[PDB]
């Protein structure tokens, strides 16, 4: 087409679902990690997120507004991957990249795996 | 704004 | 903070959430223009609009599954925007020019209305 | 990856 495009719209647009998140707007799932609590948007768990993806087009799972995830996920893990999710920022450190790459390749969050992958390599 |  | 950034992150989100639209995956609303109907996500609606943020933070609106627009508004100008909204590309043409800035005033839509404002100074 |  003959389109013209807005270079900071998608920056725009998560940095505003951040925000809604922050505020508890509109969220509507929370997902439990070893009895620690978090409340998200399901249409943006599911645009990071294999695993979401799969979970939220359950004709069933869709309908759920509590997910418990698997009792061998680290919740700060977790809490890395949804702040992530919803900034782009990815806060990886030696004392986490372990529990971090885990959850990433549970969650199937492709991008972050192969980082930690390579963040790892460099270090072995 | 830019031309994609 | 020490976080490292996925550049592409925002982008590759808007475009799953475009997915979600096409494939009518978790749309919470319907936006009704001059008896032309919009399936969106209401999210992503308040992410782009200061007129959909206004009226899904509104206690009682929050709630509606369903927002009648103004009869003034053109279910092509709207068509356009929600396009934008989901995907940062404007289809912004000689012909569509004055519905669309009309439509991006009425929903709030700054950068929109700018972009229309300074195309239109141009032919003038 | 970048540094932001
Ligand atoms: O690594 C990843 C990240 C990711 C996101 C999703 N999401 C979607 N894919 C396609 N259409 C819509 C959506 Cl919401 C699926 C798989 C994976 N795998
Ligand atoms: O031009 C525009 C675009 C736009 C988006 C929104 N959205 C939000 N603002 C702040 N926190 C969360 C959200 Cl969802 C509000 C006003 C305007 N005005
Ligand atoms: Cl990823
Ligand atoms: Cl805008």
């Amino acid at each position: 087409d003959s389109c013209i495009q807005f270079t900071r719209h998608a920056s725009d647009v998560l940095l505003n679902l951040n925000r809604l998140r922050s505020r508890d707007i509109l969220t509507d799932v929370v997902i439990v990690v070893s009895r620690e609590q978090f409340r998200a948007h399901k249409t943006v768990l599911m645009a990071c997120s294999g695993l979401f993806y799969s979970i939220f087009t359950d004709q069933l799972k869709c309908n759920l507004s509590v997910i418990n995830l698997d009792p061998e996920i680290n919740p700060e893990g977790f809490c890395i991957l949804l702040d992530f999710m919803y900034t782009s920022r990815l806060n990886l450190r030696e004392g986490n990249i372990m529990a971090v790459m885990a959850t990433a390749m549970y969650l199937q969050m492709e991008h972050v795996v192969d980082t930690c992958r390579k963040f790892i390599k460099a270090s072995e | 704004w830019v031309i994609p």
